[PDB]
DNA sequence: ATCGATGTATATATCTGACACGTGCCTGGAGACTAGGGAGTAATCCCCTTGGCGGTTAAAACGCGGGGGACAGCGCGTACGTGCGTTTAAGCGGTGCTAGAGCTGTCTACGACCAATTGAGCGGCCTCGGCACCGGGATTCTGAT
DNA sequence: ATCAGAATCCCGGTGCCGAGGCCGCTCAATTGGTCGTAGACAGCTCTAGCACCGCTTAAACGCACGTACGCGCTGTCCCCCGCGTTTTAACCGCCAAGGGGATTACTCCCTAGTCTCCAGGCACGTGTCAGATATATACATCGAT
């Protein structure tokens, strides 16, 4: 043993605990799961950059939802860019609930 | 108090807090304020389970119980947004769209 | 005496090839040209086995597209034959050889 | 002949499957070294970044990151070997 | 007949010497007159007699249209020179305009890309020219060679004597650059046993031999021609 | 009585314009397209004069690289004429349409 | 109209002649009657696409006006750099 | 003792130290305010400086000499095109940017002209 | 007038600085000016954007001479990178003289 | 239009190794707290943007004439697909060795922070010459003969 | 090609406003120095990469055949070009006026940083069923008669 584990992080559970949300019968192979965390790699290092050069453009020193939001409004195409907003504000005002 | 991880304040699935660790140390910017690692967790988890849910339908066309390469190619590739945010993206194992120009195909 | 008629079965070739999953170049070649260049840029380098894999799911996939969009320039031209000058054409509107 | 030079090891039949699951349907004759040269140029601007970035780490091993890494780069993002 | 030929090539000697701006334009004939490879082919007396009569200072400069490029294995100074046609021993560089010399002719011909990058290394320590390098063969009537062309109409506009060997006037601009000496009013010379379409505008015309007219002509001269020593390289005089 | 031959102008029409380096649409026009194009997007909005000069200096030189691209198509299919067709195959392969 | 003005029409503004200039500056020789509805529609569709994105600069920035800068970052965004304007 | 500093050295600038034009100072500045990673290293700034004032060394020589052909003693932006889409190194670099003001290198493709004599 | 002024910075004495040096008989515009100070920071955001990523995937926190000097190797082609790479090691030698 | 043999389908049983779930462990997310600076918000100066008007004249629009280009047909030659029999070597499994990836320990050279000092770089003003314009003289072509 | 004659080039005059130099001042770079941790260097261990042996049989190879596609040529029609007249509104210069950029001062809400607490997420283990394979059998479809 001697420690040499190390942990390797990945996002398996929670597109594991999304596709029983979404289809409770089916289920994912470990390639179709490398895949899938290798997506939600992907897409947060965009709209976590894009957030980047627009705080750095506006002179903010913060990443905000504001950020977030006109990155998510400027990267995600059509349709699929209103959607996501939305369930980006629904989430982001429950969290604020009774806060 | 007991804790609550924010993902389950948040009502969602995908880990706020892990969002938001790895925002910090990503050096995006000086600061990350409190909305930002939410409403990233939400849309993550949105554009997952829009990816899971067509590759889900897919796979259950093929008749198959396990979503594999093919099932998530599929998916990305008969929607036409999802298409355009992967359209640079090359998904191993993943093959290519039954398609053939009309021109190529039979007279008769 | 039973023969398909010609471009028949290169037409089920098509329609098979577009339904797998596997890749179609021959594994072992395949190192060999890999460990063939690198050795021009660093002598006596080694390599994971995954990132072989690597490079062939990419170069696999790279060569497929690039054939797709060489089809659309041979039926513009009203030609069922691909040719070089197809593939040069493509590769200059992409912005490869500019 | 026992005598093979390594890009030729990249098959006429190899070459054929490509380009059926692309959907070509007639495939000219001077395709071939096209094609290999065509592999040949992406292979070496895909390799001359993987082993800069393996040289970098100062390491002697050219890992699946360093592909990954190469082809991000490149505008061609690889999902399956990791992030 | 002979006798006739010999004034005429004396009154030529006499009108060589008299002169203070002698400007020679030379066609293929004098450098076929060894009986023509051209890397293998010795230069014709005719050339190496231009150079003993450029050594006496019997020569303002040259113009020749001879592909050949022997006025170039002669080492005739080539500052003094003009090949309107180009050579199939040089090429240019594209980006920056140097030229160079060879060892090979260069085969190539229409002004295409002869496998060389160029040589001219650069202070601030930049990178060197790397410039496409491209042969001299023009193809057909093209705007010639811009300094080759200026420098031949210049001196052409400021010449007392053209005189003109081996050659048909015929291919535009190049043998209607001698009319810009005459228009002046300069003299003229034309020494061929070909027609010519400005025949009529010389002040002599010789019909003979170029070789023969140009060692009777050295020999009236009082000069030796010296015999070619091997090939020459002299850029400049 | 005097007439060039039809492309001989054409031809002076394509050096002349390659050798200049002026803006070819109207200023006006563009401007007023500009301004009907971002009303869909916000009411009432208002444009400085450079952003408008960058908005026609960006979309003039994509126009022209286009229509480079389209003459490549064109020509490839043994025409001297470009037509809806070429601006559809140069876009596809560009990845614009695909 | 002094304030509040609305558009319509504008894009056949994009004149016949003008076509053929920026044709004729790519190296066109010769260009087919339909080309002229095509080209309005593709310049539309990009104008759209770098628009959209300069208002939504203008948006996050809580401004009424388009500026220099944000068209230059719309352009650089879809991997087409603009220099000259400041950027 | 401090006082040194107050009386010595004489503001010697990384750049005149490195042999430089370009501000190394300036170009460490940007490196620590721009994010790009937590810590930055005393050698980064000048190699990078270095990198761009060869890169802009580069680009004016070859604009100069553009500047040159056409008659012209001042660079303008139609220079600045001519050199960078002249250059096969440069043209790659710049491969996705429009300068402004800059046209198009002249280029006909070669179909589209009429044809000559020849006699040999 | 009103103490109302603003400084922006730019490359331009530098880029003229540097012109004057490659050729003392020439001159620049203003629009070729802005031009080239707009060349400087697009390169500039490039090499420090990859010398980022190449410190982050080998999990070291500094930017050095390493990482800027492979940021140019993987951004800049042909003999534009060896000679880039010969000055920058030519600058960062003659910075460490009398250390 | 029917007929036949080939390949894809489909139904069956059967065997096997990847995934789903369970358990133990330690790491990182959380909770409650503090400290200080980022950016929200309001009030002001004044830039530059939008609108309106009258002349001008360059460009756009309409027409008409006609020639060169698109493109539909058809003919011919060679190049590429389908097939089958022979040769190669890729793929498999097994066994062996040791280079180097990976981790853990110890140390110190490097660089972040900080305050005090100065000149390098910016905005603004003014001069004058590089160059846009052009009207005048020549030549260098292209149409007239 | 010969003939004047355009058609354009080369040049000297003029003129203006943009580039280059100069000034002065302010804030960004430099200097000297301390602190503490990122990372370079060494030592060990055990993964997985490289090398080799021989066996099987899928695949590549190479040669024959002939069909259909490439492309070369040609004829006919109509669509686009060039040019002349008229119409238009782009452009420009002026003048009006106020929306909204940008800068400033105030101030409190927010998020970095901290210590300790504990349960979530990772690695490791093991069992079984979703799926792959082998085999039997029915239907789909292609191409010849
Ligand atoms: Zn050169």
């Amino acid at each position: 043993k001697k420690r040499r584990k190390t942990r390797k992080e990945s996002y398996a559970i929670y597109v594991y605990k999304v596709l029983k949300q979404v289809h409770p019968d089916t289920g994912i192979s470990s390639k179709a799961m490398s895949i899938m965390n290798s997506f939600v790699n992907d897409v947060f290092e965009r709209i976590a950059g894009e957030a980047s050069r627009l705080a750095h453009y506006n002179k903010r020193s913060t990443i905000t939802s504001r950020e977030i939001q006109t990155a998510v409004r400027l990267l995600l195409p059509g349709e699929l860019a209103k959607h996501a907003v939305s369930e980006g504000t629904k989430a982001v005002t429950k969290y604020t609930s009774a806060k | 108090a007991k804790a609550k991880t924010r993902s389950s304040r948040a009502g969602l699935q995908f880990p706020v807090g892990r969002v938001h660790r790895l925002l910090r140390k990503g050096n995006y910017a000086e600061r990350v304020g409190a909305g930002a690692p939410v409403y990233l967790a939400a849309v993550l988890e949105y554009l997952t389970a829009e990816i899971l849910e067509l590759a889900g339908n897919a796979a259950r066309d093929n008749k198959k119980t396990r979503i594999i390469p093919r099932h998530l190619q599929l998916a990305v590739r008969n929607d036409e947004e999802l298409n355009k945010l992967l359209g640079r993206v090359t998904i191993a194992q993943g093959g290519v769209l039954p398609n053939i120009q009309s021109v190529l195909l039979p007279k008769k | 005496p039973h023969r398909y008629r010609p471009g028949t079965v290169a037409l089920r070739e098509i329609r098979r090839y577009q339904k797998s999953t596997e890749l179609l170049i021959r594994k072992l070649p395949f190192q060999r040209l890999v460990r063939e260049i690198a050795q021009d840029f660093k002598t006596d380098l080694r390599f994971q086995s995954s990132a072989v894999m690597a490079l062939q799911e990419a170069s696999e996939a790279y060569l497929v597209g690039l054939f797709e969009d060489t089809n659309l320039c041979a039926i513009h031209a009203k030609r069922v034959t691909i040719m070089p000058k197809d593939i040069q054409l493509a590769r200059r509107i992409r912005g490869e050889r500019a | 002949k026992v005598l093979r030079d390594n890009i030729q090891g990249i098959t006429k039949p190899a070459i054929r499957r490509l380009a059926r699951r692309g959907g070509v349907k007639r495939i000219s004759g001077l395709i071939y070294e096209e094609t290999r040269g065509v592999l040949k140029v992406f292979l070496e601007n895909v390799i001359r970044d993987a082993v800069t970035y393996t040289e970098h780490a100062k390491r002697k091993t050219v890992t699946a990151m360093d592909v990954v890494y190469a082809l991000k780069r490149q505008g061609r993002t690889l999902y399956g070997f990791g992030g | 007949p002979p006798e006739e030929l010999e004034r005429k090539v004396w009154e030529l000697a006499r009108l060589v010497w008299q002169s203070s701006s002698v400007v020679f334009h030379t066609g293929a004939g004098i450098s076929t007159a060894s009986g023509i490879t051209f890397e293998s082919a010795r230069p014709t007396q005719t050339h190496m007699a231009l150079v003993q009569l450029e050594r006496v200072g019997l020569l303002r400069f040259l113009v020749s249209q001879n592909v050949d490029g022997l006025h170039v294995r002669s080492g005739f100074p080539r500052d003094k020179l003009a090949e309107l046609h180009g050579n199939m021993f040089v090429e240019e560089c594209a980006k920056c305009k140097t030229q160079y010399v060879r060892d090979t002719v260069v085969g190539t011909m229409g002004l295409k890309a002869t496998g060389r990058l160029c040589t001219v290394a650069k202070a601030r320590g930049l990178r060197a020219c790397r410039g496409e390098l491209r042969d001299t063969i023009l193809d057909w009537e093209d705007s010639l060679p811009d300094r080759d062309l200026a420098l031949a109409d210049e001196a052409s506009r400021n010449a007392d004597l053209s005189i003109t060997l081996g050659t048909s006037l015929q291919i535009r601009p190049s043998g209607n650059l001698p009319l810009a000496t005459k228009r002046r009013g300069g003299r003229l010379v034309i020494v061929n046993l070909q027609p010519t379409k400005h025949d009529r505008h010389a002040d002599l015309r010789i019909h003979g031999y170029v070789d023969e007219v140009m060692t009777r002509l050295m020999k009236h001269l009082g000069l030796e021609i010296p015999a070619w020593d091997g090939p020459r390289v002299l850029e400049r005089a």
